[PDB]
């Protein structure tokens, strides 16, 4: 399997845009254990930015850019022992875009069994007049 | 802050055997951990384990044995590796996310 995401993702200041990642192919048997969206650059308790668990939803960590400004966009959590959670579109939203946001964004997949499968994009925030 | 302590020892005394441990200290349970010999987990490493707390224990050449440990920890042994090899341990857990230390054998 393979993280699809985008080289660099081009938002402008104050605006919204989204980042997308994306687990391919469908496997049979491979179970998403947690979605984690790292700012790699940022410091150790600034890394962790967003998180999402099959059963409780997501989680945002670091305060920033905090869950004020950051959402998931089509990834859902599971419904009971019937439906089965859908975290394979780990799409990061950032909304109220700042200057503070640019730089490098890492989307993981710890699977079982494969493991740990990883991507990475560069969000560039265009400043007008800039 | 999370951390994630690395241990690599060889603790018998025929000095044939690496007993590879990792740990988190964090404040959620853990979803998933990976172990890698060589470097980070899917990120230049060679995949050693993959342990889920549910689905079971997942392992390649050439560990012996990976197993769970108590208090939020793993262990790990090689068959038979070399002194100066690196293991790597990320941890994924929520609501902190993931996290990844190494280690290796410390000098004699
Ligand atoms: C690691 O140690 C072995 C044996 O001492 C040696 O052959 C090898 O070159 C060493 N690797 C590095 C990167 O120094």
């Amino acid at each position: 399997v393979r993280v699809q995401v985008l080289p660099e993702v081009r938002g402008q200041l104050g605006g919204t845009v989204e980042l997308p990642c994306h687990l391919l192919p469908p496997v049979p048997g491979l179970y998403i254990s947690l979605v984690t969206w790292q700012r790699p650059d940022a410091p150790a308790n600034h890394q962790n930015v967003a998180a999402f668990h099959p059963k409780m939803g997501p989680s945002f960590p670091s305060p920033k850019p905090g869950s004020e400004r950051l959402s998931f966009v089509s990834a859902k959590q599971s419904t009971g022992q019937d439906t089965e959670a859908e975290l394979q579109d780990a799409t990061l939203a950032l909304h109220g875009l700042t200057v503070e946001d640019e730089g490098n964004y890492t989307c993981e997949f710890a699977t079982f069994p494969k493991g740990s499968v990883r991507g990475m994009t560069w969000l560039r925030v265009l400043v007008p007049r800039l | 802050t999370p951390e994630v302590w690395v241990q690599v020892r060889m603790e018998a005394t025929e000095l044939s055997s690496f007993t590879i441990r990792c740990g988190f200290l964090g404040s959620g349970s853990i979803s998933l951990v990976t172990v890698s010999w060589g470097g980070p987990n899917g990120a230049g490493g060679t995949t050693l384990a993959v342990l889920h707390p549910e689905r079971g224990i997942r392992q390649w050449a050439p560990a012996r044995q990976a197993r769970w440990e108590t208090q939020s920890s793993i262990s790990l042994i090689l068959e038979g590796p070399c002194a100066n090899t690196t293991f790597c341990c990320k941890f994924a857990s929520f609501p902190e996310g993931s996290w990844e230390a190494c280690g290796s054998l410390p000098p004699s």
